[PDB]
């Protein structure tokens, strides 16, 4: 009951996935082939949140992944777990975006998103009580961005009670691949706070410091990024697919992290993290946990939380442990840091504990905050955008497929104001 | 001939009505399996030959806590469907379990209700349990109790719910549906008993000295103040006192009937046996503000009237020896008009210990059912609490698009206006 | 069809005729909203409910779709108007090529009180002949 | 005691027989041979000992197929002298076979199906099978119609024919021998299927994956829906439905019988066993516009009966349950003077496969007959087709000089314009 | 002594029939060769009620089955207990009517029904003293609707005193196998009003609703129906078989359920139902019976009971029971429901009492009630009628056998007077 089906876009999105099913399954015991070797009951309860039946008792992912060129979709076939995918679910074209916004939203990418909505509507109609959707993208590159968007739009019409999650990776200054990366990152944060009933920011560049300075590999690659963004991914559901203390779903953070409808734009980050020589020497405690929950370098994106205050916060505990102490070390991180929480809003601490800690690990926990230190990412960018617009510059290739200037200036405008009155409520007192 | 419907909701009250319920079998000789291997009746109903059901019903949208029931140990013991479950959770929303998804279950509980009613032939009362703090709890409650209202009309309803405590909070907008709650169950309830987490972590970490508790520890004590509460109904004693026999002795006016409890005592085998554990000592240790079981100072208030019970053995004179001393003592005043405001109760049988437990076995124990003047401060603070966020209309479009009128909630703001005004308006003496 | 490009006041009056009509979904660029076609089948329909299957035009992204609604309307209703679409304006139209479906609109408009028109015409003769046989037979 | 008489006549007609005699003589479990290594009463007839001789003839002008018939592994099956063979063949001139070569060819195979008739107690009716864009097989079937719509009278004769594609054509003059041929069976068969090629081709490319097919693959499919269509006559059901129960409730008016049928499910062993194939999914799938067996839309038209048949271990609940989803959706729309237009059928047999063949094995199968308003958009089609030759009157020097007579091509123009306006008059609403 | 005959027709009536004499058999201890095994005396006292007595000792059904085509009967042959039926009852035809009610009741009924009239009149001839026929068959079906209803008419007009019953299953809209269904049901219940003594609705949907909501078994199938339809059909002759308290035939119902003598159309439903898993929770107690019997969902018909009054109702309890407690609560029953009963007839509820129980069971009770919520069937099944006769659809397949649209009017507006004249009394006052 009460599950969510996945999809997918892009390249960036497809990496992500190629992880996060492999974590789901190594969680539930499945096997890349399918069958189930658990060892626990409660394995096998709630599997129907992410898991189909088919015949001869082996489990398929109700996944659906999609891409304008079929390059990537035969590379993650190859991978292991890679069997699990429905051979039905992918779909592709013949010709690619090109990492241009309009021609993966307007000209090719409007022809091709039928079949895949064909898809999506086969497996909405069928499930036992829908409870939403969750969305992992890129908004650097110019198919995703585009056809996962115009996708949410198509989805939340359709779908207007049901809930949207989106896990979105925007362009961070510092590591750029991309010289077009503004424009498209412009150009989907408009159509993203439209739509989206959730957004989770990821910037590679934090996850680069993260393994860095606390972890202390030495050469991290994309398996370690696309492995923290599957733990917390995972983090966010668990207590929906396993008993706790005081079970919260999707549903109810929506209520309780979202003051107004417009923002939705949260910073995650997972405890605990140590390095491989260190892991002995530390002692797992809920202070120890507490205390890097809320340290800045832990925080999945490069903004510094410090530099705001936090409109509310949540916590997802996971593992055996006495709600005595989380409840007072919440209290206790909220009357040492007053001054970096907003004070109209009183008790702005969400905390949850599910009985079931992941595999390896006897105590973790997800972090979720809506903090007023986001508007530095969107100012960054926008600035980005306006020194490289005021010319013109590579603006034929988006004008020669039937967009125009005007879109870009509302698009400017509309992130400009969000900007400004996600701020306002920084300086509001009572 | 004498019964009584005991109604558990949201997950606080299915966590707590398991507390009560391993207790209450275990007093009567009842294995899990509900097989015994004439004061049962007052609980259960005989099956005809062999097996004891329970009359409690369980309610809950969200699946998880009731699965977990069918599963354990007492899976045989509740009939199997008088378990109602729901599919989809409110979300901490009280809008959505008042408006949306709970009108739609609330029809088969009142079957249910109907059902079991018609089994009894002296039904005494109802009893109901609920965590304010949430949505499906709250809304269900209020739906609940509305509909009883009209069903049944004068029969007696007790409501023991947990509120808020002042400064720890698990949600962050839990102020609006305890408010509206609280609006709810005052002109419906004739009994409301407070209960709140922080007063009763306080009582186990300085009595009980356990460092780390969890909910378990908290609800076996609740569960104890229950059978205290109740055992009069089912066992001999030289001073019974019947539900019935309440309204006449602690509520002074239809309006206020929103009490707090004690318990005592409290102490761990390790200890206990040291020392005499007299009456007077019991009674006294009962009458202590920092023994409260709601986080509230009776040295801020007036008293009204104290109805408390006694069980074990007891002897009458030695309770009127201990009454007159506390009537002595200068720091505890009553209010002018009440010269007498004590209601004794004695029963004979000790109270039950539960194997693996906290509390130890002893012969003699106290349990008081207050009603004083300075329950008016959780109310004040409460308001407070809504006002900060109420000013700027934060989160109010969660409820809003839930069906819920825009002025629903002023009229509850000014019902508890009216409420602190009346506190303040019987406490002057004349 | 070589219509002559509209004019400012032509298309205020187009917009306000289409803006009058209850249609299924808001209206937010009439260029795109009507590239599928089903947005010209329910303007038709919501004064020709009889003339046009509404449920035969599902809503599309893909050309071929597009063209399949927009060769299906023009065959089985314009065609019934007495008017027909030329390819090159249909190919125009799903392009969302600018003023191509201003000026099919406009066209539709025309032609649609037109049929209206005769339409009315032939139930008041239909009715004046129904009624003159009456007055025969009451006389038999 | 039940009997069905089929005739094959034209290359197409006898390819397709070969393809259902493999099948049948394997479901009933008799080799290739003719022998046995009461259910078989229905196709065969029992010789006395040992062999059996199926109840159907073959009819052909050109001896090619007919010899290549005498010499493969079923030689010994047929009866050596109702392969009737002619020596000239029509060359796809319909006059040739109606009006020159026909008429000597037709006695022997009157007196043949005689021969076949007398045999027969409880005779249901005859199935007949004729490629329409053909010489022969359209003139010889409209002789043999003809002749046994005098001979027998009031038996049921059903007409499993071949219409051309919309666009794909192996001839160039196919559309004038099929108007002539739709002219003669519109009043002389009680029931017409439809069966161009183009829309099975599409079938085995989407779901079969074969890229390169012949006709092998298309007569199989066509096999497996008679099997299907004739399986309730032969086996045990627990909603049995005969030949005679057609006209009753899927003929609304005598001149409208033609419709077009659909199968479900078609899959690959390689993945067939993935997933569960429950009843609900065949019976969304048999619906689909695009697994139609002719190449019509019927989203372009409304319904006005459908007939359609189970097979395996399905329960009649569960085919209700699934026929309440089908009446909720929008997409598919019934005539207005018809609320309820399904007849189902259910058996016990599963389809059978054939070793070397296409489809899998599954428990459980569904085939639909359905007749809709859209059919007429193929007449519409070949009229448009027929008129752009017969303006200038190409071709027809071929047909005058065969015996047929100028104004024979008009007439049949003119009952196809009967019958177009018939479907628009039907399908208006009152 | 008071025997009755069983005359069955139809596939549907044979279905029922080879499970209502299963059933008979298993409560007479009779093995599937006719050999008695029974343990009790009371086992054989009446057993002429049913069975003739032959040579050898075995004993043989009186019944009659009569279907137009010869699978059927055929396939019951070879079920269990098949073999009690003598082989010279057995009478079929060749052809078949194909669902078409003008088939089986003018042109092939006509002919045949002479050979089963013969065996018909044997066998009521013969008998010690006749108490009347049952009948079971389908509206559903041409056949079955046809020759039944034509026998019915050729039964009563040779033995006009004898009582009559039929078991009648009409085609529901919600579960819809047959197109034609409605013309065939409105044609038979013209002539069934005319001439059956009794009638008693049965709908399949019914079934399926109560088998998946109050025995909560996962798949249905047609012998789940039966077996429920044939315990409600031995329900209703017990006590003429065994003796009690207060016997009651089949005469004394008539005498007490039919007001007038055209409103003799019942609903029933059997009690108690359990699933298998809460068979040992529940406890046998004439008021759990009772509340069963008169609840809404436990009716053999969709018809909503509390959608109209009833205008009198009977009980045939199974078991040894006191009768005061019957009486007190059949009285309680009428007390708590007022609004639901016709109040110009006083005392409306007959009740009787059987001291045998069923096999397995201690307590049983079978409920047969006159109610005037039984004309939403006829509005539904006449609103279809009208909706498909409005355009003469499927019309010349009746038109073509000698039958005209004179006696569908005819049938129309009798049926619509009946249903008019049956709420005519609902709105009635004293
Ligand atoms: N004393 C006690 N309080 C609890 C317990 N569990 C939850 N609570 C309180 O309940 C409040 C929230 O309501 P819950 O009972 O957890 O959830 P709910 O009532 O089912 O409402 P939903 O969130 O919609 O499911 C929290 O603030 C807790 O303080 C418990 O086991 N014991
Ligand atoms: N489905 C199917 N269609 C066939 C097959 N063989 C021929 N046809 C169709 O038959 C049409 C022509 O008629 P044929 O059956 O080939 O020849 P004929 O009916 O014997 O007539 P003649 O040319 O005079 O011999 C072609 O347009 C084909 O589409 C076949 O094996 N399967
Ligand atoms: N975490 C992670 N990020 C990736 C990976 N591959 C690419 N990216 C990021 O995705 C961005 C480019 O997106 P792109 O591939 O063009 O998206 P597309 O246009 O939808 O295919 C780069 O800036 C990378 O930082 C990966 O395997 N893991
Ligand atoms: N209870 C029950 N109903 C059946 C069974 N078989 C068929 N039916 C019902 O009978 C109807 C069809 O009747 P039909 O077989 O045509 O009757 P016939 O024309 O006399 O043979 C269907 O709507 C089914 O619901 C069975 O085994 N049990
Ligand atoms: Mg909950
Ligand atoms: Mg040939």
């Amino acid at each position: 009951m009460r599950e969510i089906v996945h999809i997918q876009g892009g390249q960036c999105g497809n990496q992500i996935g190629a992880k996060f099913w492999e974590v789901i399954s190594d969680e539930h015991g499945i096997d890349p082939t399918g069958t189930y070797h658990g060892d626990s009951d409660l394995q096998l309860e709630r599997i129907n949140v992410y898991y189909n039946e088919a015949t001869g008792g082996r489990y398929v992912p109700r996944a659906i992944l999609m891409d304008l060129e079929p390059g990537t979709m035969d590379s993650v076939r190859a991978g292991p777990f890679g069997q699990l995918f429905r051979p039905d679910n992918f779909v592709f074209g013949q010709t690619g975006a090109g990492n241009n916004w309009a021609k993966g939203h307007y000209t090719e990418g409007a022809e091709l998103i039928d079949s895949v909505l064909d898809v999506v509507r086969k497996e909405a109609e069928g499930c036992d009580c829908l409870q939403g959707f969750q969305i992992t993208h890129s908004l650097g590159g110019g198919t995703g961005s585009g056809m996962g968007t115009l996708l949410i739009s198509k989805v939340r019409e359709e779908y207007p009670d049901r809930i949207m999650e989106t896990f979105s990776v925007v362009p961070s200054p510092k590591v750029s691949d991309t010289v077009v990366e503004p424009y498209n990152a412009t150009l989907s944060v408009h159509q993203l706070v439209e739509n989206a009933d959730e957004c989770m920011v990821i910037d590679n560049e934090a996850l680069y410091d993260i393994c860095f300075r606390t972890l202390k590999l030495t050469t991290p690659t994309y398996g370690d990024l696309n492995h923290l963004v599957s733990a917390a991914m995972s983090g966010v559901t668990c207590c929906l697919r396993f008993p706790g203390q005081l079970n919260s779903d999707l549903r109810k953070l929506a209520v309780n992290l979202i003051p107004f409808p417009r923002l939705h734009f949260f910073m995650i980050g997972f405890a605990p993290l140590t390095s491989r020589g260190s892991q002995q020497y530390r002692a797992l405690t809920v202070p120890e946990l507490t205390q890097q929950m809320f340290d800045a370098k832990n925080m999945m994106c490069a903004a510094d939380p410090r530099h705001g205050r936090y409109l509310t916060a949540s916590a997802l505990f996971r593992g055996r442990m006495s709600t005595k102490e989380v409840d007072e070390q919440m209290l206790n991180v909220q009357n040492k840091n007053s001054s970096y929480f907003v004070e109209w809003i009183p008790n702005n601490i969400k905390s949850s504990i599910c009985d079931i800690p992941p595999k390896g690990l006897k105590m973790a926990v997800t972090f979720v905050g809506n903090s007023t230190a986001i508007q530095e990412m969107f100012k960054r960018v926008a600035e980005q955008f306006t020194a490289m617009f005021r010319r013109k510059a590579f603006l034929h290739w988006y004008t020669g497929e039937g967009m125009d200037e005007m879109e870009f200036t509302e698009a400017e405008s509309n992130m400009n104001d969000l900007v400004s009155e996600y701020q306002q409520y920084q300086d509001a007192t009572a | 001939m004498r019964e009584v419907i005991s109604i558990h909701v949201g997950q606080g009250g299915i966590q707590v009505g398991n507390a009560c319920w391993e207790l209450f079998c275990l007093e009567h000789g009842i294995q899990p399996d509900g097989q015994m291997p004439d004061a049962f009746n007052t609980f259960f109903s005989e099956t005809g030959a062999g097996k004891h059901v329970p009359r409690a019903v369980f309610l809950d949208l969200e699946p998880t806590v009731i699965d977990e029931v069918r599963t354990g140990t007492y899976r045989q013991l509740f009939h199997p469907e008088q378990l109602i479950s729901g599919k989809e959770d409110a979300a901490n929303n009280f809008a959505r379990g008042h408006y949306t998804i709970g009108k739609e279950i609330v029809d088969l509980c009142l079957d249910r209700i109907r059902k079991l009613a018609d089994n009894c032939t002296g039904l005494q009362g109802f009893l109901v349990f609920n965590s304010v703090g949430g949505g499906t709890g709250s809304g269900l409650g209020s739906l609940l109790l509305e509909r009883l209202s009209v069903d049944y009309g004068k029969k007696s309803k007790l409501g023991f719910t947990i509120y808020p405590s002042p400064q720890v909070s698990t949600a962050v907008v839990e102020p609006y549906n305890s408010i509206l709650s609280t609006h709810s169950l005052l002109e419906h309830t004739d009994v409301a008993v407070m209960l709140d987490n922080e007063a009763i972590y306080d009582i186990c970490r300085r009595n009980l000295d356990i460092e780390r508790p969890t909910y378990t520890n908290l609800n076996r004590l609740i569960a104890q103040v229950i059978s205290s509460l109740t055992a009069s109904l089912r066992f001999d004693g030289a001073l019974n006192v019947d539900i019935t026999e309440f309204q006449t002795n602690l509520v002074p006016y239809p309006r206020i009937h929103f009490m707090l409890s004690s318990y005592a005592p409290i102490i761990s085998a390790e200890k206990a046996y040291h020392e005499q554990l007299s009456v007077a000592e019991i009674t006294n240790s009962a009458f202590e503000p920092a023994n409260m079981m709601a986080k509230c100072d009776p040295r801020h208030g007036k008293y009204m009237a104290c109805s408390m019970m006694y069980r074990g053995d007891v002897v009458p004179k030695d309770v009127n020896a201990s009454i007159a001393t506390i009537k002595t003592k200068r720091t505890i005043q009553f209010v002018d008009w009440c010269p007498t405001g004590f209601k004794v109760g004695i029963n004979y049988q000790p109270p039950t210990v539960v194997p693996g437990g906290d509390l130890a076995k002893v012969m003699r124990a106290v349990c008081m059912i207050s009603n004083s003047t300075a329950i008016a401060e959780v109310f004040s603070r409460l308001d407070h609490k809504f006002d900060l966020m109420y000013a700027k209309r934060a989160f109010v479009h969660w409820y809003v698009g839930e069906g819920m009128e825009e002025g629903e909630f002023s009229e509850a703001r000014e019902d508890l206006a009216a409420l602190e005004k009346d506190y303040e308006e019987v406490g002057i003496e004349t | 069809m070589d219509a002559p490009p509209l004019n400012e006041e032509e298309l205020n009056q187009i917009y306000n005729w289409i803006d009058g009509i209850p249609l299924s979904r808001p209206k937010k660029n009439i260029t795109r909203d009507f590239a599928d076609g089903c947005m010209l089948a329910e303007v038709i329909s919501h004064y020709c409910p009889k003339l046009v299957e509404v449920h035969n035009y599902s809503q599309a992204h893909s050309v071929t779709q597009k063209l399949y609604n927009w060769n299906t309307l023009n065959q089985r209703v314009l065609k019934k108007m007495g008017f027909q679409i030329s390819k090159n304006d249909i190919d125009c139209i799903i392009n969302a090529v600018p003023d191509a479906v201003e000026r099919v609109l406009k066209v539709c408009q025309i032609k649609l009180d037109k049929y209206l028109d005769d339409q009315k015409k032939k139930k008041d003769q239909q009715q004046y002949i129904e009624n003159a046989q009456m007055m025969q037979n009451g006389n038999k």
